[PDB]
RNA sequence: UAUGCCAGCUGGUGGAUUGCUCGGCUCAGGCGCUGAUGAAGGACGUGCCAAGCUGCGAUAAGCCAUGGGGAGCCGCACGGAGGCGAAGAACCAUGGAUUUCCGAAUGAGAAUCUCUAACAAUUGCUUCGCGCAAUGAGGAACCCCGAGAACUGAAACAUCUCAGUAUCGGGAGGAACAGAAAACGCAAUGUGAUGUCGUUAGUAACCGCGAGUGAACGCGAUACAGCCCAAACCGAAGCCCUCACGGGCAAUGUGGUGUCAGGGCUACCUCUCAUCAGCCGACCGUCUCGACGAAGUCUCUUGGAACAGAGCGUGAUACAGGGUGACAACCCCGUACUCGAGACCAGUACGACGUGCGGUAGUGCCAGAGUAGCGGGGGUUGGAUAUCCCUCGCGAAUAACGCAGGCAUCGACUGCGAAGGCUAAACACAACCUGAGACCGAUAGUGAACAAGUAGUGUGAACGAACGCUGCAAAGUACCCUCAGAAGGGAGGCGAAAUAGAGCAUGAAAUCAGUUGGCGAUCGAGCGACAGGGCAUACAAGGUCCCUCGACGAAUGAC
RNA sequence: GCAUGGCAAGUCUAACCGGAGUAUCCGGGGAGGCACAGGGAAACCGACAUGGCCGCAGGGCUUGCCCGAGGGCCGCCGUC
């Protein structure tokens, strides 16, 4: 049985005195009245703050981490293994309405692999370096100057 | 239609070239072999018995059909009035069945007897 | 009021496994499956490799998901696991049902409850 | 598992391998949530007139001649709710959603759980069927589908020893009810459901409480009517392979 | 025991309840214009008897033809009388005839009539004559173009909101509108007419930067379709009316060419299946209508009636639904299967006729002005500097030019040619047809299951109810008695039932008459709850209860 | 928010298309949404698949002692 259900018979069905119920005046005024007044409390500041950007002058990259890379070396057999060579691009999703792909440094590298992606961070270099690999800046990738 | 309200409806108004199958009544075993069909529309000449109501049992001739009412009056099933004259009980020709024919009319008998169609 | 007739016999049999053999673990599991769905563990297999050990059944009150690596020869022991997580564990390890382990280990001794 | 392949006559005439969906574990629960949306998906919108019991410029008198606030045209009260004549407080409405969704996996799973419930004799037998035998569902040779007589396919299912349901189903119920006012007074249990594979049997299809499908699109419903789970059913030798990877 | 209280019984009153459904409500599919050749609507007529409804129009519930249909018929409407129908009526489909007056209402006038040949009025053509034509008004909403609130929200209120909503003016169609880039601007080596649907997104943008308002490009779909002028160069090679004769139009340009795959011209190559015009002309599918159509009306019992129970039997590509004296696949209509016709798709698709696509070189020959653009003032928009429009003023270039790409200018780059025009399909609505329903079931559902927009209210605009059910069959009560009596009553007749006898299935409560039990003319008021006495009680559906004594014997606890 | 159920580093299709037993239903459709990285007005840069200590449940042992998911207290890392 639900709550709904029990209130046949309750006359105010959970209002308190029948004189609460009434129009917008319980409720302080329609929508958002009174959010710099008498409810104001956890309603965001009021004013203007930052500008934007016009939408066809930004860019959004696509990124991933190297543990996404990293844990599915095996799994991603259906690319290079040589002394393994990996082309992000071909293996980010939403890859392509991205302006370009990055490649972040989160979490580890166990294998020694050469990654191909329009840019990499630092951390993400040191990290595959470190673990006996190189990474290779794409040609698109050479907007670094 | 499925819907009940329809269904009647479309009985209780039809024109009365359509009311001629709400007077429709099954032939006797000969008559269905004679003329190859189960049923056929009651005329005021032919011969029924009837196998229903309080009348069950009785055979007679058809003295009246009424297209309006969907009804058949038989030779001797009647009604006692209060002044003690006789009147006919109608019948539904669903509760009869047709023993004998009045092929008096050509086209009638044309049509009972032709394949295609039925009467 | 759970809803899943499999998960009610699994949680009978959890119980009786408790009662009628040396095994606290398998009413533990029980008590925390007749808990809200929102409670029950969604462990994904990066953390069965950093708890488990060898020859120490993991014993997972919820469900096991695909993320991460496995290494450790472990056998684990769900209520459920994705396509890929059963996948993955049984190429270096195994597989199991609470239903079966209950079976192999009544009195549910060497377990790791992981969560 | 294996399944016994019968002839026409009756016959035995080889077997084959049941395939594994007949396996799936029976839910009940998923089962009964498929068919509930089945139902409530081929509901149709209604609710009253938008504007019934609005169409008058009946008015208040107000305080002064000792009466209740209530409008009212040529001495008559109207339009409120508590009025006789007045509006419908709170109606049904066209614009209200009576479907309901359902992921696509889990209704699959329903099938296959629905599929597998049919190979379960004890099941089939509590959902209310009557039959004679030991084996189910029923495969039957491909022929099945070149029948075109419905007494022919009485005998086959006399010579199966599964007639008897069709016997179960044949009284129908004059349900209780207003129901009937609008089309529904009758109803009647639910029998044999013929899966083949090319087109629903018309010979089978008006045994009473038959219901005729095809392995490619064969539902919950019909392997499970009203959600109980468990149909007695007959398949059709390819029927039973394509049904295999649904 | 009066007046009387409480409960019940018999009978009323009343019309709840249960059951029933010829009406509603909502959804879906189809379909979709009418009118001066006088519509839609209204008035008045029209029947053997005729008030209402329906139909029809002085040929008046109808006339004629063809096909269907069939032995009956003369509407709703179950009367009386009379008539029609085998000379094939009724009825149905298609086509035709008749079709009063008012009505856009059109010779003039007028509350439906009157007065003395009439496109009134405005237009086009014009034989300059109303000679030939057009317009007008209607339609449920849908659609297009204009005019445009306030209550309300912002807890007041003015910008803002409600809202370009309500309402008003004008106008088209079956659908409208839009539409082949002076586009887009995921900026590109990219997309490629237009609606619409899903999304993009409550995003960008707006805003007492408050409350609130709010796109687009793109993408996935639906459906797909692209063309014609002006001018250049030609210059009467032309068009309209008429059978013809003949007339009118047209150098202020008819007609050819041409239309950003720019074109024209001069000089060449090649070639057409592009386009445009016209001819022919469906399949299929969908919607509706129609023909055909299997198998029990067997036994016994109950009943007024078998469609019930029990027994025996049958069809099924048909076990949807309805009818029939009660629960019906097999009694009747239908239903499955198969078949036929009309409508829509669509004068579309295909096919065929003609036309002729395109390419090179040269040529500053042509290419829409109060325009592009700027300023003043308004409105509007998400449009912010960067929306769309109105108004006042000013105001350009000529393809070697010009516009756009979200502030202005200049260069570059990319895109694109405004100031002429047409255009199928995919989408909106629901009058009309058909189908459907976990919708309502007569105080519900429409205001309307009935006389329903009826009766009735208001000078008018406008407002506006209520009324469903005899029975299987009218067998709808003969005769007699009574009475002033076609009233009513009594007796009687019918039927299973008249406590089914006319707002006639059932028949609650309030409440009324009569009556039974209890109380009652010396006694006190939330009318009772719980205990306990009196009196009252047919059966059934409850069967317990009382006294002696004995057993058990908590707290408590004596003489 | 919560309860139940599917699937899970993913999840769900929308319009719409095909089929059919034709509003149900079977198959298709991932456009797009939310989640899988954050911080910063912006430019722009870009993180713990675990380093330490407590310790509940549970497990282990030779019965106080080990292992101790979740949790608790810290380190450390990304960015302004
Ligand atoms: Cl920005
Ligand atoms: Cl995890
Ligand atoms: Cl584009
Ligand atoms: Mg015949
Ligand atoms: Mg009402
Ligand atoms: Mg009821
Ligand atoms: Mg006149
Ligand atoms: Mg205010
Ligand atoms: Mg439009
Ligand atoms: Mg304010
Ligand atoms: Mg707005
Ligand atoms: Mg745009
Ligand atoms: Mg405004
Ligand atoms: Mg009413
Ligand atoms: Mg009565
Ligand atoms: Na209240
Ligand atoms: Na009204
Ligand atoms: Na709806
Ligand atoms: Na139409
Ligand atoms: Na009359
Ligand atoms: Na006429
Ligand atoms: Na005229
Ligand atoms: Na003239
Ligand atoms: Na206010
Ligand atoms: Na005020
Ligand atoms: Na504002
Ligand atoms: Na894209
Ligand atoms: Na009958
Ligand atoms: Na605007
Ligand atoms: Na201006
Ligand atoms: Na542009
Ligand atoms: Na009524
Ligand atoms: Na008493
Ligand atoms: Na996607
Ligand atoms: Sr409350
Ligand atoms: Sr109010
Ligand atoms: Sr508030
Ligand atoms: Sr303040
Ligand atoms: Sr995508
Ligand atoms: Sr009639
Ligand atoms: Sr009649
Ligand atoms: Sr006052
Ligand atoms: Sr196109
Ligand atoms: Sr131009
Ligand atoms: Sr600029
Ligand atoms: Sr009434
Ligand atoms: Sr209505
Ligand atoms: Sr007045
Ligand atoms: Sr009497
Ligand atoms: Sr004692
Ligand atoms: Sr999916
Ligand atoms: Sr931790």
């Amino acid at each position: 049985t639900s709550k709904k259900k029990r209130q046949r018979g309750s006359r105010t069905h959970g209002g308190g005195s029948h004189k609460n119920r009434r129009g917008a005046g319980h409720r302080g005024g329609r929508g958002d009245a009174g959010r710099d007044k008498h409810e104001f409390h956890n309603h965001e500041p009021l004013g203007k703050s930052g500008f934007k950007r016009p939408q066809k002058v930004q860019e959004e990259a696509a990124t991933i981490d190297v543990r996404e890379i990293d844990e599915n070396v095996t799994l991603l057999a259906a690319d290079d293994v040589a002394e393994f060579r990996v082309d992000v691009r071909d293996v980010v999703e939403e890859a392509d309405d991205a302006d370009y792909v990055k490649v972040l440094g989160a979490g580890q590298v166990r294998h020694e692999l050469t990654l191909i992606a329009d840019d990499f961070s630092e951390g993400a270099r040191e990290k595959v370096e470190g673990a006996g690999g190189s990474v290779e800046l794409t040609d698109l990738g050479e907007e670094r100057q | 239609s499925k819907q009940p309200d329809k269904q009647r409806k479309s009985q209780r108004r039809a024109p009365l070239h359509e009311r001629h199958k709400q007077v429709r009544a099954t032939l006797s075993a000969d008559l269905r072999e004679e003329y190859g069909q189960r049923n056929v529309r009651v005329n005021a000449g032919d011969t029924v018995e009837v196998l229903r109501g309080d009348f069950a049992g009785e055979e007679g001739e058809v003295i009246n059909v009424d297209l309006d009412k969907a009804v058949i009056h038989v030779e001797d099933v009647t009604l006692e009035k209060t002044d003690g004259e006789e009147v006919p009980r109608p019948l539904d020709t669903s509760n009869v069945r047709v023993t004998d024919l009045d092929l008096e009319d050509e086209k009638r008998e044309a049509r009972l007897e032709s394949e295609d169609d039925s009467a | 009021s759970k809803t899943n007739p499999r998960l009610s016999s699994l949680i009978a049999d959890l119980k009786s496994a408790a009662r009628s053999s040396g095994g606290a673990v398998w009413g533990d599991v029980a008590e925390r499956l007749e808990k809200p769905r929102r409670t029950h563990a969604e462990v994904n297999l990066g953390r069965i490799e950093r708890y488990a050990q060898e020859d120490e059944t993991v014993v997972v009150p919820g469900k096991v998901l695909g993320s991460g690596v496995l290494q450790k020869d472990v056998t684990v022991a769900a209520v459920d696991f994705s396509g890929t997580a059963e996948t993955k564990i049984d190429q270096v390890g195994e597989a199991v049902s609470l239903e079966q382990a209950i079976e192999n280990n009544p009195e549910g001794s060497h377990v790791r409850v992981i969560r | 598992m294996q399944a016994t392949i019968y002839d026409l006559d009756g016959n035995t005439d080889g077997e084959v391998d049941l395939p594994d969906v007949f396996e799936t574990p029976v839910r009940s629960d998923l089962i009964g949530k498929a068919v509930r949306a089945a139902q409530a998906n081929r509901k149709q919108d209604y609710g009253s007139d938008e504007y019934a019991g609005l169409r008058t410029p009946a008015e208040s008198f107000g305080s002064g001649r000792g009466q209740a606030h209530v409008p009212k045209l040529d001495g008559r009260a109207r339009r409120v709710p508590q009025a006789v004549k007045g509006r419908s407080a709170h109606p049904p409405k066209t614009e209200k959603d009576r479907s309901l969704d359902l992921n696509d996996k889990e209704r699959q799973l329903a099938v296959r759980s629905a599929l597998a419930a049919t190979a379960d004799a004890d099941l089939v037998a509590d959902r209310g069927h009557e039959f004679d035998r030991d084996e189910v569902p029923v495969v039957v040779s491909d022929d099945f589908e070149d029948l075109v007589k419905t007494q022919e396919v009485v005998s086959l299912l006399e010579a199966l020893d599964v007639h008897a349901d069709i016997d179960r189903a044949d009284e129908t119920k004059i349900k209780a009810g207003q129901g009937s006012a609008r089309g529904r007074k009758y109803r009647r249990p639910a029998s044999i459901l013929f899966v083949t594979s090319d087109e629903p049997s018309t010979a089978a299809r008006n045994l009473a409480g038959a219901d005729v499908a095809t392995a490619s699109e064969v539902n919950t419903e019909d392997l499970a009517p009203g959600g109980a789970p468990g149909r007695l059913t007959v398949f059709t030798e390819s029927a039973l392979a394509e049904v295999a990877e649904r």
